[PDB]
């Protein structure tokens, strides 16, 4: 239980007690496990990558059998019971077949063996909050698996709930929860300057600048360099990666001069708006144009609309009294079939979906005047 | 086959009488003659006859509450018939018989009858349509035949053809079949006719002294109060039956060989139970706190249907009223969890927490009778 | 004007050129 | 005289479904008697599934069993419908020149005014073996099933009172 | 509800007698035409779009997050269903990939799209080189994929109405391809029909935190509408060219309602069908030597209902006749001479308005518009000399410096040149065309010579191009050269009733005067 | 060393003590004299009986049918004259399901399944028709009997009560269930075919002292002797399923020295005050035996060789694990914003008293604080959009059951927690601090 807590911890700075409690739990195999774990943090806390890397090294180092699932990808119970048994019962080949979880439970039963090799077997279910909109007898199965299949197993699972939105009207067994909370700034700091050699190396793989880089981009540089990052960019997120990624790119701008803090903080207040958008004048029809702008000035929640209203008020802006052909009504349609429109209800209610400065702009390229009617 | 005992059963004679009361009372042992039930076995008696001998075919619907006899009746009435047939002292008949909540399907019914005909399997449809041959086609000598069928109503449901099939063959003259129908709704074919009232306390003591017969291990009085209490419940017979199999039990550990009147109390105390004030007695000490603010909320609110928010509200004024700290939401939700599971109170899945609705299934008075005394 | 007077009053202008 | 008149449009309308374009008429009254005169007195021997739109208790899925298991002897259909109408799409590539008409009075029926059961009709409209006529609203046709359905629009105003519709 | 008369179903309606008509032979071959050359135009369109898709799935394929290419298509999907089959086509030819289609009606739910997902992919491979469909499990798609390619070819998973999806089940999609990503190479290329916001206004962070998608821009419906106007339905070479007003109408329609190519081209077909549908005699409308085999072939009712047209009218009228309004054979020895006088006439249209359409459209303000479809429709419409604003671009084109004149009749004058010998140059009775329109060009071109050795002359030569071009080679359709309706197609009110539908306009007549349709 | 492997075995003792050992129980002893004399003498007499344990979930049902089948199997007249069938509530979901596990394990003649469900159903009446006394009696346990109530028909359970009251195959159907009135769940012709006998297992520690002498004897270590007659108990059950695992106790053999010092030092830990407060939180709280083998499982995990006693300490910090609330936990990990933005939601709730918000008034009266906070002044609309998507998928706001803006929601919280996640927040800036307060 000790080799495993030595070797996550290199990997993992700073989460020392979790890993320790982890590997207190369901650590050594030769120990009987908990009926059930539940392990939860915020996003970016390191859960799936703790799981993943603590049950690789559990398993591989020892005899017990690992399986990790998604449980997005179990749309019925048939998929994770497939998947669960290829992992549980190896090398079964395709002659495997599981039709419900009893024959689940019968071919776990057959998987029996001596205590002299101290098998045990680890199921994680990642994202477990999805475990409550299914077949409803998955999840009270799922912690009592220990009591069922009589044999030495441990299910974790994974979600950034509290266990408190998981009880249902039968009730559930008992659970082991634990915390995973997020880091504060001078933990985020450590974890972030972690890969100093990484990045040291990425730059001297791409010749003055080189030379004049290696003799200056010692650890308080970037120490410094991420105290200004997480001086501005802490205020508006924690998630972990998502600094990690923004902060190589950052540093990708900010060493220029060296190859100072106004210079970055320029893009810096730039890249914060544009954060979670992960990129490396809208043409319509003219009719297409009056009747969505007439569906703007209809609403401007937007209000619910009916269709006579709406052709109400594009004949009072037409000043022109088109027949009400067949394309017209298409052009309504598919303005509903693109989520230009949604249906809020259903007489019908029609409800506007864009902002003002689209509007504005299909006035513009008309030349029919929007804010005198607003 | 079914597997054989690998050793003998017990012989009779090491039976106490008591216990020989035991099996006598069982249920199991069907008497061959019901009591206090003689003009509905007369009636389907000369029913029954007068279409045998008239070679002519019908139907028939009889109907009561469960336990009122209607099987018993209708079995010994065939058994008696099949005996009176083999000394030829009635015209000889076919008896078909199938069972509603025996088939997975109504339509499985097809598969069945024809089970008992010739012996093959079939699918439903080739019986249906082996059926029809058999029955709307004149073919002398064709002999009267009787179809029981028990459980009507969950072939009535949903496929609808199935009651319609069992009640339309009898109107063919070709078919000679008579079918008899037992059900428990009196009013069940427009959702000849027979009912059978429940059993009284004077026929429901009648019956356990007759399975006793002239055995001394039933006081008279003990079977007078079982009557007294299970009469005003349901008439059912099978309830007086087993409780007095439990009061044999009772005497039994009681090693007396008379079932005193205490006994009969003690198992009708037992039988007809209320537990659920044993169960807020045992109750934790916050969930108890829980149950007082949801009733506190009732009456407050004067809606019946509370929130877990306002529940929540009144569980920290009675907590910092009673001078204990209260665990928060988080712990309280799982709180509700629980006597949701025990049934003590109706709530919904704990998903939307705080606006979940929490109905009090339990009485407002069984929580200060079971707390206060 | 119709197409057959027109046709007729040509071939009648016709057959008189 | 409009009935003859109407029934002298009819070898145009032939002419008309060859190209793949489907034949669609809108008029006031009741138009049940002018598709049955164009089956009755034209397509005689050419396959046709009449479907009565304005019945009560049609589904999706008598329409389309009733396609698959008496016109292709396929059998009762997949339970998604989309499936069904594949397989129907599969099948009719499997048979050139077996054309199957369809003639549909009261497209804008009572199980088939939901966009979906339009998405399956222009789908099937979209197969280039079998034509469609129906009899009638464009408010559940988006140009994705306008084009698919290549309707060729025809003004057939009878003044016939609606007595079995 | 439903009845069948099933006639021999197992497992061209019209008989010989139609086809064998000239005019669907004709007809059909006309068709033929127009739609090869509409496809040739949508793929040489397409080629630099369909290199860029390929570039980035390929150089995907030389290395999680998935990566994936937004396609910012048009507000019509079906148009792009034919791109995506040559994408399909193109990584089908380099063994770079295999694609699976998701139409949104395949996902109701997750499980079906991860079926018709699985199945596509299944069976794609399939194509390229029957399980039931209940069992194409994920974990059977990666051993399937571990069975084969491991000793890489990109699964490209098209979804080509991005909007019509529910938003869970996108999400929900999104979230399953992520996560076996590594172990399966994925490439989402995308339809998106409205902007890239709509993408990232439906996408939160956790489903936008695993994609790495590049925009990429198809061109514009109006500009492909503009290339297949000018490069197809204005070529010389096809004999049939619409009139102005179903020109208007069908432009009008393509760019005030519907941005479907897909439309405008049924629109062209209806026009084309009641054109060709009337009789042999509008079989006579195509090349010169299969026409002159078609006059040989004539009966006699094409020959009374070529009498029956308005424009020879004032043929007869002008004027022997007796030899042409009843004796049939003179008529028919007399067609080929008036089929040449078509064809050639047309010719000079298209090279007139080649010359004018750079003369005008080359001004500022353009009183007769850029484009040749805008002359075009007016030319036809009506006469353009007497037009106020031909006076006004008269006026505008004396009215300017002689440098910059010089080098708008130099510059009019190399692309007619250019565009006679590119393009007139290769068709039959082309010779005759550009006999006669090259000593005009010449004579414009000494006028030319005349204006630089020498202000009034810019006006002898402003006379001289209107009174050489555009008064002799551009008459209006009034003042067409007889049978001219065998080429063009003027009758806009069937067509416009026939495709154009308006059922409360029809309900409202029906309830108002029965009388204007039973004629009670 | 010795002293890590004495340790090392008296957590592995005491972790396979807390979580199997299916057989063994405290107390009720006439509720489980009753369950085996009624099936000894269904065993033997051939009476066809029912019986329906009932309780809260975490009183010891299933370990009680575990230890009445341990103490009746080794017989070798309940175990040659009976078989027994589990059956499961969670497992078998549909009656087909049910009726396949039975033609198992009953090992009928079409066992070997094939046929239909319906030859199945044919089949299984049969061979209890087929029966009489001088047949093998069944034992039936249908464990979760309120799913099998929620079958269709409840169809499969009017058989198996049918059988019981026809003169057949001997068999036993015990219904176990957690909900106190199954029996008003049931349809009239299985209520009336149903033997009311009812055998409540309530637990018998209500009072303090009892749940103080229940963790002593799930934490004293046992006398070597009764761990050979236990070792020699599960034997005797093995010679003859769960039995293959179970506690097996003969691996363990404890030196009288270690189990004298660990006795000493458990009942010196429970006599302190400390240990009682948080024994008496838990009582407070939940007095099942799960909740307390849960807790107890979280302490015996701690004993590493480097502290290897149990100290008042120890019991006090994995209560307070149990004790805390754990949203607060996860208000304290929320960046600035979205902590901004739930004070926020807190003012708007505040004022209008619960009343459903939206994105536009909950950035608004975000921007009303922004414009003049000094701090939270460059941030855009797109990062506070994606702030409040974060609180939504957390469930810290649920939706009222419409663009993505313009949803109506619900705050999850009381204020209470927002309140004492203001004072338990790590840096929070001062202006956050004083707009929070008033
Ligand atoms: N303490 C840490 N040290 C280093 N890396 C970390 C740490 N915590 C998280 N990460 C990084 O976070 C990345 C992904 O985090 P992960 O996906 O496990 O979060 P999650 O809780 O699963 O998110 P979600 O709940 O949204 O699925 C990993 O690549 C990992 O490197
Ligand atoms: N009059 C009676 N005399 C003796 N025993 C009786 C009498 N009535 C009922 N019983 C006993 O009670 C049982 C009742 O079974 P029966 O089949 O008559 O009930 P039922 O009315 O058919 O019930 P259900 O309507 O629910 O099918 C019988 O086994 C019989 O032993
Ligand atoms: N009377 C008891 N004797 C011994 N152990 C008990 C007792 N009551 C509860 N337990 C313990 O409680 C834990 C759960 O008990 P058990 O499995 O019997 O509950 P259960 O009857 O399965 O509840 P449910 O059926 O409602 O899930 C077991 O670890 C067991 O050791
Ligand atoms: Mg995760
Ligand atoms: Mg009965
Ligand atoms: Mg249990």
């Amino acid at each position: 239980m000790e080799a495993i807590c030595s070797s996550l911890e290199p990997l993992f700075p700073c989460r020392e007690a979790a890993i320790e409690t982890l590997g207190e739990l369901i650590g050594d195999s030769s120990e009987t496990y908990p009926s059930a774990i539940y392990l939860f943090g915020h996003s970016g806390t390191g859960k799936t990558a703790l799981t993943r890397a603590f049950l690789k090294e559990c398993g591989k180092r020892q005899n017990v059998r690992t399986a990790h699932l998604n449980a997005i990808e179990c749309y019925t119970t048939k998929i994770m019971l497939e998947i669960l048994l290829d992992s549980l019962a190896p090398d079964q080949g395709d002659a495997l077949k599981v039709d419900n979880m009893l024959d689940f439970v019968e071919q776990l039963r057959r998987q029996a063996a001596t205590r002299v090799e101290d098998q045990g077997f680890l199921i994680a279910v990642d994202n477990a909050e999805r475990l409550r909109d299914m077949d409803a007898n998955v999840l009270p199965v799922l912690l009592r698996l220990q009591e069922l299949t009589n044999l030495n197993l441990c299910v974790i699972l994974l979600s950034q709930l509290p266990f408190e939105k998981f009880y249902n009207k039968t009730g559930l067994s008992e659970i082991v929860c634990l915390h995973l909370a997020q880091y504060n700034k001078a933990e985020t700091q450590r974890i972030l300057g972690s890969d100093f050699q990484q990045v040291r190396n990425q730059l001297l793989e791409q010749k003055k600048r080189l030379e004049i880089c290696q003799e200056a981009v010692t650890e308080d540089f970037y120490n410094n360099y991420l105290n200004l990052f997480l001086s501005v960019f802490y205020k508006a997120c924690r998630d972990v990666p998502e600094l990690q990624l923004t902060a190589r790119k950052c540093l990708s701008t900010y060493l220029e001069p060296v190859l100072l803090w106004r210079h970055i903080a320029g893009p810096l207040r730039s890249a914060l708006t544009q954060i979670y958008m992960r990129i490396e004048s809208l043409e319509l029809p003219y009719y297409a144009k009056f009747l969505l702008i007439a569906a703007f000035l209809a609403s401007h929640g937007p209000k619910s609309f009916s269709i006579d209203r709406l052709l109400a008020i594009f004949y009072a802006i037409l000043e022109e009294k088109v027949g009400l052909t067949c394309n017209l009504l298409s052009q309504i349609s598919t303005l509903v079939h693109l989520n230009l429109l949604s249906f809020v209800s259903g007489s019908a209610r029609l409800q506007c979906t864009i902002g003002l400065e689209f509007v504005l702009q299909i006035g513009k390229v008309v030349g029919f005047n929007v804010r005198q009617y607003l | 086959s079914m597997q054989q005992r690998t050793d003998l059963p017990a012989k009779d004679s090491s039976k106490s009488e008591l216990q020989l009361a035991r099996e006598q009372l069982h249920v199991s042992v069907v008497p061959k003659s019901l009591p206090c039930r003689e003009r509905e076995f007369e009636n389907i008696y000369a029913f029954l006859e007068g279409k045998i001998q008239d070679q002519c075919g019908g139907c028939m619907y009889v109907s009561g509450v469960p336990g009122t006899g209607k099987t018993a009746t209708v079995t010994g009435v065939i058994r008696t018939l099949q005996r009176m047939a083999k000394q030829n002292e009635l015209p000889a008949f076919e008896y078909l018989e199938i069972n509603g909540m025996r088939l997975t399907e109504p339509r499985q019914a097809y598969v069945q009858i024809y089970k008992q005909l010739t012996g093959k399997t079939v699918s439903w449809e080739q019986a249906h349509a082996l059926l029809e041959k058999r029955f709307t086609t004149p073919a002398p000598r064709r002999v009267t035949t009787v179809l029981l069928v028990d459980e009507l109503d969950i072939l009535c449901n949903r496929r609808q053809d199935v009651v319609y099939n069992l009640l339309d063959w009898p109107t063919k003259s070709a078919a000679k079949l008579v079918v008899v129908t037992i059900a428990n709704t009196m009013d069940l074919p427009e959702r000849t006719r027979l009912t059978f009232q429940p059993y009284s306390h004077k026929q429901l003591q009648e019956i356990v002294t007759a399975r006793l017969g002239g055995s001394e291990t039933f006081k008279g009085e003990a079977v007078q109060l079982v009557a007294r209490k299970v009469a005003a419940v349901s008439g059912d017979a099978r309830r007086a039956l087993d409780i007095c199999r439990r009061a044999t039990e009772i005497a039994d550990t009681a090693a007396v060989k008379c079932v005193t009147m205490l006994h009969v109390q003690q198992a009708l105390a037992e039988m007809i139970a209320s537990a659920k004030v044993q169960a807020i007695r045992n109750c934790s000490r916050m969930e108890q706190i829980f149950l007082q603010a949801i009733a506190a909320e009732v009456t407050r609110t004067g809606v019946e249907e509370t929130t877990f928010m306002g529940v929540y509200q009144q569980v920290e004024t009675i907590a910092a009223f009673m001078g204990v700290t209260f665990p928060p939401p988080g712990r309280a939700l799982r709180l509700c969890s629980k006597l949701g599971a025990e049934r003590l109170i109706i709530s919904e899945h704990s998903r939307n927490d705080l606006f979940q609705k929490i109905l009090l299934n339990v009485s407002a008075d069984d929580i200060h009778y079971a707390l206060r005394v | 004007e119709d197409y057959e007077i027109w046709k007729a009053r040509m071939l009648a202008k016709a057959q008189a050129k | 005289a409009i009935m003859e008149e109407y029934r002298s449009y009819f070898p145009k309308w032939m002419c008309i479904l060859n190209e793949g374009f489907n034949i669609l008429l809108y008029g006031l009254g009741s138009k049940h008697q002018l598709l049955q005169s164009f089956h009755r007195e034209v397509l005689h021997k050419q396959t046709v599934l009449v479907v009565n739109g304005f019945f009560p208790s049609l589904t999706i899925k008598d329409m389309l069993d009733s396609i698959t298991s008496d016109i292709l002897d396929a059998g009762i259909s997949p339970a998604n419908p989309h499936e069904a109408v594949d397989m129907i799409e599969e099948e009719f590539a499997l048979i050139p020149e077996t054309h199957l008409f369809l003639i549909v009075h009261n497209l804008d029926g009572a199980m088939l005014r939901n966009v979906k059961a339009q998405a399956i009709l222009s789908r099937l409209a979209r197969i280039p073996n079998i034509h469609l006529l129906a009899s009638i609203t464009p408010l559940l046709w988006d140009q994705g099933k306008l084009c698919s359905f290549n309707f060729s629009w025809w003004d057939c105003t009878t003044m016939l009172p609606y007595t079995n519709e | 509800g439903c009845f069948v008369y099933k006639n021999g179903a197992t497992r061209s309606l019209l008989g010989k007698e139609v086809v064998q008509q000239p005019f669907y032979e004709e007809y059909r071959k006309a068709w033929n035409q127009i739609n090869d050359h509409i496809a040739d135009l949508q793929h040489r369109s397409y080629a630099r779009t369909l290199e860029q898709l390929v570039d980035f799935v390929v150089g995907q394929a030389e290395r999680e997050v998935l990566p994936t290419a937004a396609l910012l298509t048009g507000i019509n999907q079906p148009d792009h269903l034919s791109q995506f089959t040559a994408l399909t086509q193109r990584l089908h030819a380099q063994r770079a990939a295999m694609v699976c289609v998701l139409q949104s009606r395949d996902c109701a739910t997750l499980k079906a799209a991860v079926e018709t997902l699985v199945f596509g992919l299944v069976e794609d491979n399939a194509e390229v080189e029957r399980l039931r469909r209940s069992q194409c499990t994920m974990k059977q798609l990666k051993s399937w994929y571990t069975n084969n390619f491991d000793s890489r070819r990109q699964l490209v998973v098209i979804l080509p109405d991005f909007e019509c999806f529910n938003a869970s089940v996108l999400q929900d999609l999104i979230l399953i391809l992520s996560a076996h990503c590594g172990s399966l190479p994925f490439v989402l290329v995308l339809g998106v029909a409205t902007a890239m916001t709509a993408v990232h206004g439906t996408l939160p962070y956790h489903v936008s935190s695993k994609i790495r998608l590049r925009v990429f821009q198809t061109q514009a419906a109006p500009t492909g509408l503009n290339e297949v106007l000018d490069k197809v339905l204005l070529s010389p070479k096809y004999a049939f060219h619409l009139s102005g007003k179903t020109f208007k109408f069908l432009t009008h329609i393509f760019l005030y309602y519907d941005f479907s190519i897909h439309g405008f081209i049924q629109g062209f077909k209806y026009c084309l069908m009641e054109h060709f549908f009337g009789g042999n005699a509008f079989a006579l409308c195509t090349d010169y030597s299969k026409a002159l085999g078609r006059i040989k072939q004539l009966t006699h009712e094409d020959m009374e209902t070529i009498r029956r047209l308005p424009s020879f009218r004032p043929y007869v009228e002008q004027i022997r006749i007796i030899a042409v309004l009843t004796d049939d054979d003179y008529l028919k020895k007399k067609l080929p001479q008036l089929l040449r006088d078509c064809l050639l006439h047309f010719l000079l249209f298209r090279c007139s308005l080649e010359f004018l359409t750079e003369l005008v459209g080359d001004l500022p303000r353009c009183p007769l518009g850029k484009l040749r479809r805008e002359l075009y429709v007016n030319c036809l419409n009506r006469a353009i000399i007497s037009t106020p604003e031909y006076k006004e671009c008269l006026q505008m084109l004396s009215f300017l410096s002689k440098d910059e004149f010089v080098a708008k009749v130099n510059r009019a004058l190399e692309r007619t040149e250019q565009f006679l010998v590119e393009e007139i140059a290769p068709l039959e009775l082309g010779e005759a065309c550009t006999a006669v329109l090259r000593p005009k060009l010449e004579a414009i071109r000494l006028a030319v010579d005349e204006v630089v050795k020498a202000g009034r002359a810019l006006q002898k030569t402003l006379q001289l191009i209107e009174t050489q071009i555009v008064q002799d080679h551009l008459r209006a359709l009034q003042d067409a050269p007889p049978i001219h309706e065998l080429f063009v197609f003027s009758d806009i009110a069937t067509v416009r009733r026939n495709i154009i539908g308006a059922p409360r306009a029809a309900l409202h007549t029906a309830l108002n005067n029965p009388h204007f349709y039973m004629q009670c | 060393p010795e002293a890590d492997r004495e340790l090392v075995s008296i957590r592995r003792f005491l972790k396979e003590r807390l979580q199997r050992d299916y057989t063994t129980l405290r107390g009720y002893a006439k509720e489980r004299s009753n369950v085996r004399l009624l099936l000894q003498r269904t065993a033997e007499m051939g009476e066809s009986n029912s019986l329906l344990l009932l309780g809260p979930r975490g009183s010891g049902k299933t370990t009680l049918i575990n230890s009445v089948l341990a103490d009746l199997l080794p017989n070798k007249s309940f175990g040659e004259n009976t078989l027994i069938v589990h059956l499961d509530g969670n497992l078998h979901t549909d009656d087909r399901v049910a009726l396949k596990s039975i033609t198992v394990q009953m090992q009928l003649e079409n066992a070997a399944v094939f046929g239909s469900f319906a030859e199945n159903l044919a089949f299984l009446l049969q061979c209890l028709k087929a029966g009489g006394k001088h047949s093998k009696s069944v034992i039936f346990i249908l464990e979760e009997f309120d799913l099998f109530c929620a079958h269709h028909n409840q169809t499969l359970l009017y058989n198996l009560f049918d059988v019981s009251q026809s003169a057949q195959a001997p068999i036993c159907v015990l219904g176990v269930t957690c909900r106190l009135d199954v029996i008003e769940l049931l349809e009239k012709r299985v209520k009336s075919r149903f033997s009311h006998r009812q055998v409540f297992l309530f637990p018998s520690l209500r009072r303090f002292e009892d749940y103080v002498d229940l963790c002593r004897d799930l934490l004293s270590l046992p006398t070597g002797n009764s761990l050979l007659l236990a070792a020699e108990k599960i034997y005797n059950l093995q010679n003859i399923y769960f039995s293959r695992n179970h506690f097996d106790p003969g691996e363990y053999g404890f030196s009288p020295r270690l189990r004298d010092a660990w006795n000493k030092q458990i009942c010196k830990v429970l006599a302190t005050q400390q240990a009682r407060s948080t024994l008496q939180a838990l009582h407070d709280f939940d007095i099942s035996e799960a909740y307390l083998k849960n807790f107890l499982f979280r302490l015996v995990a701690h004993l590493r060789p480097q502290s290897p006693h149990i100290t008042a300490e120890k019991m006090a910090a994995v209560g307070s694990q149990f004790e805390g609330d754990d949203k607060i936990e996860l208000l304290c990990g929320l960046s600035v914003l979205e902590l901004c933005l739930i004070i926020a939601i807190k003012h708007h709730s505040q004022i209008y008293d619960r009343d459903s918000f939206n994105f536009e008034i909950i950035y608004a009266r975000f921007s009303k604080f922004a414009k003049v906070s000094t701090t939270m002044q460059a941030v855009e609309r797109s990062i506070v959009l994606k702030a409040f998507e974060h609180l939504r998928i957390a469930e810290l706001i649920m939706p009222l059951t419409v663009q993505k803006e313009f949803e109506m929601h619900k705050l999850a919280l009381t204020y209470s927690q927002i309140h004492h996640c203001m004072q338990r927040y790590q840096a929070l800036p001062t202006e956050v601090a004083q707009w929070a307060q008033s």
